[PDB]
């Protein structure tokens, strides 16, 4: 008795677990090459308008590619949450969560372990895993110079995976200065990344100011000094009063000539109130029409038009002033200050350069590359780098990487497996052996041995040296403190918790129900 | 330059029959007195931009401007207003209250010749207090496809002059530095 | 000959590569390099 | 076959009087009573005629519910305008609403600011034109590049109203069908 | 009939316009109610404000949204309708003793049975049956019987 | 036929019929097809299932109602089971999976009795008498908990809270979710411990973070930022004050305009300047009204323009826009404030009171979500649930909703029973005992219901991987040896079939509802003889 | 009698009045008390919200000083319409037409329950249950026309709220809530009772 | 009887009016059973079926008489004369009960 309708695919047998497990293996193997510093970039061919996209992050790749498997959606969704939460470590969650299901496959088939036992071991194994990071962390909050050095090494670790592995020595100073500029503001929207194609990749810079994408309107000068900035959000152009039911009962056109004159008088009166501040620059988000633009010329005030609302927030914080409207009361209102303003040209589009501002609560980064795809990859590199360093301020604790983070978890996880005697020990050992594969694929991408190199890292830590790790440029074990690579505590806490809970999803599934497409 | 119609909503009401003669007199007078004040500043040529929501210059206004010997040109692009003010040194005029003699430019001859069925309006001679003069070069040819390539061929020519004034110095082309750099790196390649 | 009714002659490699609609994405990257060479230098768009 | 139908179909109540001398009284007066009844229905349906500048609370009050009308499925088309004073096309579309309101009195013309329309609406997508009918959205129109953009005219707007079923094709008020008196004068002379 | 639209220039008219409609509708019902009428047959849709003052004094409302359905009822009581909303004339007022509402076919029906005194015309026949098709043929049999009664008048 | 087209009903050739014994086999096998889906899901050792909607969205659920709700079916017999699980989900919110396998158990045992030739009404009357007899026995044996104090009554909720959380994911952090679930009801409860309002506590999930980051906060969740974010994000109260003096308004900041369409005519320039004065004085009078009222944070329903941003920023007054009317219903009850319509009716008595207002990021760029917290007990609790996946946090919502519903059943007085398969077996042996003297013709009818109740313990035996016959033999022999009836099948392996020891409790009202909906549906399905179905 | 998908048929009970679905969530619904000891019912028909008065909307204003007064007049009359309902002590307010957020929040402050979005057949059952009358005007409200009952209590029934009236000395209404598993169970209980009620 | 119409609306009932209401009967002679069911359901509301299983037996019993040379009016005169005695006989079967 077929209770379901026509064209209803249902799998209530071993093929359901096989179809769900092979889907994660396909998603897992897709991202094995993108992990590590020697990883290869991937290429995406869009189906609409031939809009290509080059990206190394697994979140952008898996969201762009179509996948009809329900298991693929979990790997897509866990990567989307990791991309939005931290902004780094998405491929580690995808490859680790798939390897946990890969390691759990042989327990179901060969050893015939219950699914409730595998997850029960992962609960106790994940608990001991996070406890290892509790003692393995180090707080560098007592000294700012050491914390300044920590942001360097975290930038060295995050930027090495992308195409900027050579130029990370220069952008590490650029990345950490933007974080010390923001002085704790973890909002990534306060950094404008201006995209410019052409020039050498190392020609990027970080000017102490805010760079506009637009220019002056008609005749206002390029070079000035000692300018007072005033920002406004209201219309300031052909003021349509708040009630639209207004009308003019005109008995003669001569009186209507006075009414349009009265609209110019109040606008002339409004600009007269702007001059009471004694300013030299005025900025408004709405596009400025011709009539109020002309009155700024006689007053000696500059005018900038059509600024975006997200840029007004960046513009207010770099200038250090305040957005002013309802200009009758100039006493309570506040305005910013700047030393020099000058219009520059980087390529074809001109830009406005600000330098010497008082407040430095925000900045703008100007990137240079060759192809828009390289430029774009650069945009997705500093965003992932600055996202990790931004959360490092609120979460000062850090963890050493390079295979040492995954192994010190396995050292504590393997110790706890003996005190839980029974059939659960195989599940906890499967969680341990899943963690050994992260330094394995990191060695496979560089073209080194998978067994002997991991075996040397195994013996080095149990001897009583909790600072050993993999070094990929030479292919041998080296000290992590001397090389200077380290990750944040929130990152390693996130990928272990995300990959652990991701394994809990597709292990509690036995039946797959597919309704009709719409 | 048009009859009065503000951006704010309005509605003209006629209560008495004799008011129709009055408003018709005041409409042309609103165009006449504004054109009368143009004669006070003795401005001889006017350039209007592209007008939105209404006609730029009313046909009734052209009779006042044509009898007083004033050239009228409309439908100019908005981005070119910066070009004309920078070249001619004439500040724009957005209101008659700010319309004065000091803001206007100067020119010796504004001639519109008839040649090959294509009109050209060219200004001869510029003199002003301006440290950023302008330049204009027309293109002629057989068809538009050659006009487009003659423009882009000049862009590649000006970009060479832009590069020399940007970065000082130059090198001799014709395949010279490719063989020279290949010889130089080939000398050092055997040492490394 | 473009998709629409416009016809254009072109010796410039940037405008040749711009008007040519390429199916392969890696070959399409050369269109952006010529755009980058045209924006930065403005000379030798085919030599790059 | 069409020659007999053009006597009645292609003549309004003002034009049907021309056939008083040629055609039969009973044949003509029977159709004039029919067309006279249709004119009376449009007068009763002319509950509008000017732009309804509404607030956001009233947005339900005057738009969706109104589009139900009598709910005899007396539906009413409600053209909403998400206005924005900064954009160029918005003031152009506002002028078309004022002109179209004076002609099509049965169709409700609604306007509201775009900032007060949708939570944090993209300004680049403004102006926006929505057409409700019986509570359902018939057309979610995007900026006026489809309708010529900055060079949009009254003739293009009236043609759009015919596509959505708001105005009949052979309506005498449309500028496409409303031939000038000088046009018909020349046709009668050259006939 | 031509563009009935409110117009309120100041707040003094805004305050009295809401109460003016109530007092105006109430004042028209006073002249109707003082004549001792207790049921009014309406020809089209009745407003709610007019209904509130009708059922105050216990005046029954009846819908007859058609021309012939309204004309047949005047022949029973012998009333002369007037379209004005004023006082009905006493000579034109009809005479009906009782108006009952009972369940016959499961739906609500209104009856206008007269008595032996003050007889009326245009009587009806309640025809009960099981099959709707049989109601149609028996109804036309009454039309044939009523048509046979016409044969006695002319010759 | 006689040659002419013999048609009766419209669309004669499309629809079919089914009668006799074959109509019954289509019904029972259709229930077994649905029962196999639910049988491998029930119990603590169950397994989730993925329901792919037509729109591509998926839901990982192990609840019978959400599975059957998003399932595209054709057979009408399963569609009645779709509504039976939905019936258990709406009112009680516990046992959805049971009311399907139990109804199928009555249907499976009824198949054998139909083969013997018993009329279906005698079958249906037998379960009706057996169901009321089992309810009458179980009402006597269960004990009351109202005699205990409030300290022990909290523990009984923890017994049922851990029972409801388990068998679902959210079974790790389940010890804290039990305390969090009980702590939600301690704040929102009546002084007489009766008829608590469930609508005061709404569900709210957030896609992000981990399960450990979830915590309790007494306030409202708004998915929006403050207006013009130049002010500090976390506003604090004054040094000496009763609170922050929350203000709520259902009027946008604008000049007062009529609700009807109006035409303000300005026939002179002097009147036009007074309109400019009238425009500015209204905004000046507006900010002075809220200034004198002492409000710090203002909540506006219908938004406002950009003119009020600077007036609100200079006076240190945060504000928001586009707050829906449903949220204002939640804000007034939480902060104990009265929503004023306009500024003329503004008074200090109508303003609310709360501890502090602050906002955090939760990550990079997602969205700024507002948070409110109270300094004492209030009549509103908003669960702040986090999750690493959208399906995790979506399942955690309906899982915690069922947890609050199970505690809601215990708010009713004297309704407690120890589950774990004990309630099924203790109601089963008595029905077989009654049949020995109430034999009649319905002797096999009681035996069918006695065997149908025992299937849920056998279902737990299959999922746990134990021998069913040895389990039911030990439970049946133990119930006959001793009259203590709180011993059941423990599948989570803590040893001990005894159970009060294992801190598990089910609602008594939920357990009797299992056999009622199961018996009430079985009475309906057995009445069906002719099965007419039309083509789609 | 109405439909309630969800529940068991055995838990039904007899009701001396009406129980109708609200069918709308108001902004100030939770603020009102759910339990009145001595409630008083008053049936309304006027639409209690800020909108056009009588099927039209056109207001000319010449002076801007009067533009403030005409708006305050609309705010004055709408509270004058609500204050006449408040002065008579009507605890329960019912209307066929919708009730706006302005009115329900005014009633929510001083412990006055209100509801709307109900049919005319439901309204006619409310009058005969409480024994009151219909009043489509707030000015002609008197104390004598208000209906009363014993008590009031809004109870959770199948994830749907119903306003219960019961305990009247003389009730013309019997309306029971039909709860069941499937939608056909509640339907069969309706048709079985509808056939039995005609016989008795 | 379980019926599902074209719009996929499930219904379960055993009433002569409800079963014949959902079934769109196009046969002209068969709709007489639909009319008496609605007529019996509208007034009394019970025994709708007993009206249908009874009319069918009278028509089924009139089948062999129509095969014979019996005219149509003779069969109708028998039932119409017999039903008058059945109504009077049911008045005697019914009681004038007032006690209790
Ligand atoms: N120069 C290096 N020496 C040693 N280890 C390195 C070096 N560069 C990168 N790594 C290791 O490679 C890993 C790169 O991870 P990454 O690609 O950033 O993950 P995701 O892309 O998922 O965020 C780091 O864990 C780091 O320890
Ligand atoms: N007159 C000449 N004689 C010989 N070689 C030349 C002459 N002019 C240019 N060349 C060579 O030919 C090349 C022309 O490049 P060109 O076509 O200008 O590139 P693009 O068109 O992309 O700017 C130059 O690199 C130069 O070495
Ligand atoms: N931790 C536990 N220990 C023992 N029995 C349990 C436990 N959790 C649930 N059960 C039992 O499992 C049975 C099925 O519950 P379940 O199907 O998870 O709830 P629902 O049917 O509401 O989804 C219940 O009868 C209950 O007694
Ligand atoms: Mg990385
Ligand atoms: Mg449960
Ligand atoms: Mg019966």
């Amino acid at each position: 008795v077929q209770i379901f309708g026509d064209q209803v695919t249902e799998e209530r047998a071993e093929n359901a677990r096989l179809s769900a497990f092979v889907g994660a293996i396909a998603v897992g193997d897709l991202v094995k090459s993108t992990l590590g510093p020697k990883g290869m970039d991937k290429l995406l061919q869009s189906a609409s308008s031939n809009t290509c996209m080059v990206t190394n992050d697994g979140a952008t790749i898996l969201k762009s590619i179509p996948l009809d498997n329900p298991a693929a959606k979990v790997l897509v969704n866990i990567s989307k949450v990791q991309d939005d939460e931290v902004g780094d470590g998405t491929t580690s969650v995808t490859v680790l969560s798939a390897e946990l299901l890969r390691e759990a496959e042989k327990l179901i088939d060969q050893s015939k372990i219950h699914p409730q036992t595998i997850i029960e071991g992962y609960r106790l194994a994940s608990a001991a895993a996070l406890d290892a990071l509790t003692k393995a962390a180090v707080d560098n909050s007592h000294d700012k110079t050491m914390f300044r050095e920590d942001l360097i090494h975290i930038a060295k670790t995050t930027l090495s995976s992308k195409i900027l592995s050579q130029d990370k020595d220069h952008f590490a100073e650029l990345a950490t200065n933007a974080i010390l500029r923001l002085k704790g503001s973890t909002n990534l929207e306060h950094i404008q990344i201006i995209k410019i194609l052409g020039g050498k990749l190392s020609d990027s810079f970080l000017d102490e100011g805010f760079i506009l994408a637009k220019k002056f309107g008609n005749n206002q000068p390029k070079r000035i000094e000692n300018a007072k900035i005033l920002i406004a959000n209201t219309t300031l152009d052909t003021d349509k009063v708040k009630i639209f039911g207004t009308k003019f009962k005109v008995d003669s056109t001569a009186k209507l000539a006075q009414l349009e004159k009265a609209e110019r008088e109040k606008m002339k009166n409004k600009i007269a109130k702007i001059s009471k501040f004694g300013i030299n620059t005025f900025i408004n988000r709405q596009l400025i029409y011709d009539y109020p633009e002309q009155l700024f010329t006689d007053l000696g005030i500059n005018s900038i038009e059509h600024a975006d609302f997200e840029g007004v927030e960046r513009l207010a914080l770099v200038t250090g002033g305040e957005v002013v409207s309802t200009f009758d009361e100039p006493s309570k209102c506040k305005l910013g200050e700047c030393d020099v303003i000058e219009e520059i040209m980087l390529g074809e589009q001109p830009f406005l350069k600000f330098s010497g501002c008082k407040a430095g609560e925000a900045c703008t980064i100007v990137l240079r590359g060759a192809t828009d795809q390289t430029l774009d990859e650069a945009e997705r590199s500093l965003h992932d780098a600055l996202s990790v360093l931004s959360q490092t301020t609120k979460e000062t604790r850090t963890v050493l990487g390079g295979g040492c983070a995954e192994m010190v978890m396995s050292k504590a996880v393997d110790t706890e497996a003996q005190n839980i005697d029974g059939k659960k020990s195989l599940a906890v050992e499967a969680f341990a052996r899943a963690l050994r594969q992260l330094p394995t694929i990191l060695a496979d991408n560089a073209g080194f041995d998978s067994s002997e190199l991991v075996s040397k890292l195994r013996s080095s830590i149990y001897n009583g040296i909790s600072t050993s790790g993999l070094d990929l440029n030479n292919g041998t074990i080296a000290d992590m403190r001397q090389l200077g690579i380290v990750e944040s505590y929130k990152l390693k806490r996130a990928v272990v918790s995300s990959a652990s809970e991701a394994a809990e999803v597709l292990l509690r599934v036995d039946n797959i129900i597919r309704a009709r497409p719409r | 330059i048009s009859p009065p119609k503000p951006d704010t909503e309005n509605n003209i009401i006629v209560n008495d029959y004799r008011q129709m003669d009055k408003i018709l007199k005041e409409e042309r007078a609103y165009l006449l007195n504004i054109c009368k004040k143009i004669k006070k500043a003795k401005c001889n040529v006017l350039l209007i931009q592209k007008s939105i929501l209404r006609d730029a210059v009313n046909d009734l206004a052209l009779h006042f401007l044509s009898k007083l010997n004033i050239m009228v040109v409309k439908d100019i692009e908005r981005e070119e207003i910066e070009f004309l003010s920078k070249g001619l040194g004439c500040k724009p005029i957005a209101d008659i209250e700010l319309f004065t003699e000091d803001r206007l430019g100067s020119a010796d001859l504004v001639e519109e010749i008839d040649s090959d069925g294509s009109k050209i309006v060219r200004v001869t001679g510029i003199r002003n207090n301006n440290a950023r003069p302008t330049v204009s070069v027309v293109i002629r040819g057989a068809n538009n496809m050659i006009i487009d390539e003659t423009e882009r061929s000049l862009h590649d020519a000006l970009c060479v002059i832009r590069c020399l004034v940007k970065e000082r110095g130059l090198i001799a082309g014709g395949g010279a530095p490719e063989i020279e750099i290949s010889r130089r790196l080939s000398k050092e390649a055997r040492s490394m | 000959k473009t998709s629409r009714g416009e016809i254009i002659i072109s010796n410039d490699g940037h405008t040749i590569l711009k008007q040519m609609a390429i199916l392969h994405p890696v070959a399409r990257m050369l269109v952006e390099v010529s755009a980058a060479q045209d924006s930065e230098a403005g000379d030798g768009t085919t030599s790059v | 076959a069409k020659q007999h139908e053009n006597r009645l179909e292609d003549k309004d109540l003002s034009d049907l009087e021309e056939l008083e001398d040629d055609e039969d009284e009973d044949f003509l007066e029977a159709y004039k009573i029919k067309r006279l009844n249709e004119i009376r229905k449009l007068q009763e349906r002319s509950k509008f005629g000017e732009v309804f500048h509404i607030n956001k609370p009233e947005y339900n009050k005057e738009v969706t519910l109104a589009s139900q009308g009598k709910k005899d499925d007396g539906g009413v088309y409600v053209f909403v305008h998400l206005s924005l004073q900064s954009k160029l096309q918005s003031r152009i579309l506002s002028h078309l609403f004022q002109s179209a309101a004076c002609k099509f009195r049965e169709i409700k013309f609604v306007e509201i600011p775009a900032n007060r329309a949708i939570e944090n609406y993209p300004e680049s997508n403004c102006p926006t034109l929505i057409v409700y009918y019986r509570g359902e959205v018939i057309k979610n129109m995007i900026t006026l590049l489809e309708l010529g953009g900055n060079n949009s005219k009254m003739e293009d707007f009236e043609d759009f109203m015919v596509k959505v079923g708001a105005v009949a094709e052979g309506d005498n008020r449309l500028i496409m069908n409303r031939d000038d008196e000088e046009s018909r004068e020349e046709r009668k002379l050259h006939y | 009939e031509t563009k009935g639209t409110v117009l309120l220039h100041n707040a003094q008219e805004m305050l009295d316009f809401s109460k003016g409609e109530e007092k105006q509708i109430d004042a028209m019902m006073k002249e109707i109610a003082d004549m001792g009428v207790e049921c009014i047959v309406a020809g089209a849709g009745v407003g709610e404000l007019a209904l509130h003052y009708l059922n105050r004094y216990g005046i029954l409302v009846l819908k007859v949204p058609s021309k012939f359905e309204l004309r047949r009822l005047c022949r029973v009581c012998g009333a002369t309708p007037l379209p004005r909303l004023g006082a009905p004339t006493p000579e034109e007022l009809g005479l009906v003793e009782t108006v009952k509402t009972m369940e016959i076919g499961g739906d609500r029906v209104t009856v206008f049975k007269q008595e032996q005194g003050e007889i009326s015309r245009t009587s009806t026949i309640i025809l009960r049956g099981a099959t709707q098709n049989n109601l149609d043929d028996i109804e036309r049999a009454i039309d044939d019987g009523v048509a046979a009664v016409k044969g006695l008048m002319k010759p | 036929e006689m040659g002419r087209p013999f048609i009766i009903v419209k669309d004669q050739g499309n629809k079919k019929r089914q009668h006799g014994l074959e109509a019954k086999k289509s019904h029972i096998l259709a229930a077994r097809s649905v029962a196999s889906i639910i049988k491998t899901s029930l119990g603590p050792r169950g397994l989730d299932k993925i329901l792919i909607s037509p729109d591509g969205e998926i839901t990982i659920t192990n609840d019978g109602a959400t599975i059957l709700s998003q399932m595209e079916l054709d057979n009408e017999i399963a569609k009645l089971l779709v509504q039976l699980s939905k019936s258990q989900d709406d009112e009680i919110g516990d046992g959805t999976t049971g009311v399907v396998v139990l109804a199928s158990a009555l249907l499976d045992q009824a198949l054998e009795l139909i083969q013997k030739g018993i009329h279906p009404i005698k079958i249906a009357n037998g379960f009706d008498e057996a169901a009321k007899l089992a309810i009458s026995k179980l009402e006597e044996t269960c004990d009351d908990i109202s005699a205990s104090n409030d300290e022990l009554f909290r523990d009984f909720l923890l017994r049922a809270a851990k029972t409801s959380l388990g068998s679902k994911i959210v079974s790790k952090d389940h010890d804290r979710f039990a305390e969090m679930a009980v702590e939600a009801v301690i704040n929102v409860m009546d002084k007489d411990r009766k008829d608590v309002d469930f609508d005061l506590i709404k569900m709210q999930g957030r896609v992000g973070g981990s399960i450990s980051d979830s915590k309790l906060i007494n306030g409202v969740i708004l998915d929006k930022d403050f207006s013009h974010p130049q002010m500090p994000k976390c506003v604090l109260p004054k040094e000496g004050s009763d609170g922050v003096k929350l203000a709520i308004l259902t009027c946008p900041f604008e000049p007062p305009k009529p609700k009807t369409k109006h035409k303000l005519d300005i026939s002179s320039v002097e009147e036009y300047q007074k309109l400019q004065t009238y425009e500015q004085d209204k905004f000046k009078e507006m900010i002075d009204d809220v200034k004198k009222a002492g409000a710090d944070v203002v909540i506006c329903q219908w938004g406002f323009d950009d003119e009020a941003n600077h007036l609100l920023l200079q006076n240190d007054l945060p504000a928001v826009r586009w707050v829906g009317g449903q949220e204002l219903e939640h804000i007034a009850i939480s902060t104990n404030g009265r929503i004023v319509p306009r500024f003329q009716d503004l008074s200090k008595d109508k303003l609310g009171t709360c501890s502090r207002i602050y906002e955090q990021e939760f990550g990079t760029t997602k969205d700024r979500m507002l948070i409110i917290e109270q300094s004492k007990e209030t009549k509103t609790v908003t669960c702040f649930v986090r999750g690493s996946n959208k399906m995790i946090v979506d399942e955690a919502e309906r899982a915690l909703h069922d947890s609050l519903c199970v505690v809601r059943n215990l708010v009713k007085d004297s309704r407690v029973v120890y589950g774990g398969g004990a309630a099924e077996v203790t109601m089963s042996l008595a029905v077989s005992e009654e049949a020995d003297k109430q034999r009649g013709i319905d002797q096999y009818a009681f035996r069918g219901f006695a065997q149908a109740l025992d299937t849920i313990p056998m279902t737990l035996a299959e999922n746990s991987g134990l021998d069913p016959i040895g389990t039911l033999s030990t439970l049946k022999s133990k119930q006959l040896k001793e009259k203590i009836s709180n011993i059941g099948v423990d599948c989570l392996g803590y040893g001990s079939n005894d159970m009060k020891e294992l801190f598990v409790v089910d609602p008594f009202i939920g357990k009797k509802q299992q056999i009622l909906l199961a018996t009430q549906l079985c009475r309906m399905i057995l009445k069906i003889d002719n099965v007419i179905i039309s083509g789609k | 009698i109405k439909k309630i998908p969800g529940g068991a048929m055995e838990e039904s009970l007899f009701i001396n009045g009406v129980a109708f679905k609200k069918t709308f969530s108001y902004a100030g619904f939770e603020q009102q008390p759910k339990k009145f000891n001595n409630p008083k019912i008053l049936s309304l028909n006027v639409e209690l919200e800020l909108k056009a008065e009588k099927d039209n909307a056109e207001v000319r204003v010449e002076h801007v000083e009067d533009y403030q007064a005409i708006v305050d007049a609309e705010w004055q009359l709408i509270f004058e319409k609500l204050r006449q309902v408040e002065e008579t002590g009507a605890n329960i307010v019912l209307s066929k037409l919708p009730i706006g957020d302005l009115a329900t929040q005014f009633f929510a402050d001083r412990n006055i329950f209100c509801a709307g979005r109900v049919s005319a057949d439901d309204m006619n059952r409310v009058i005969q249950a409480v024994g009151g009358s219909i009043q489509s005007t707030t000015s002609d409200i008197k104390p004598e026309h208000l209906g009363t009952c014993a008590l009031f209590e809004e109870m959770q029934i199948g994830s749907e709220r119903y306003n219960l009236f019961q305990g009247c000395p003389q009730a013309k209404t019997c309306t029971l809530l039909l709860r069941g598993g499937a939608e056909q169970v509640i339907a069969e209980v309706e048709r079985s009772l509808h056939d039995a009620i005609m016989i008795v | 009887i379980l019926i599902v119409t074209s719009n996929q609306k499930t219904t379960i009932s055993n009433d002569g009016a409800t079963i014949l209401k959902l079934l769109d009967v196009v046969h002209p002679a068969a709709k007489t059973l639909v009319d008496i069911s609605r007529a019996q359901d509208a007034e009394v509301g019970d025994g709708t079926t007993s009206v249908t299983i009874l009319a069918g037996e009278l028509m089924k019993e009139a089948k062999p008489f129509l095969e014979e040379g019996i005219s149509s009016h003779l069969i109708m005169k028998g039932y119409r004369k017999a039903v008058s005695l059945a109504v009077e006989k049911i008045n005697e079967l019914a009681v004038d009960i007032t006690s209790e």
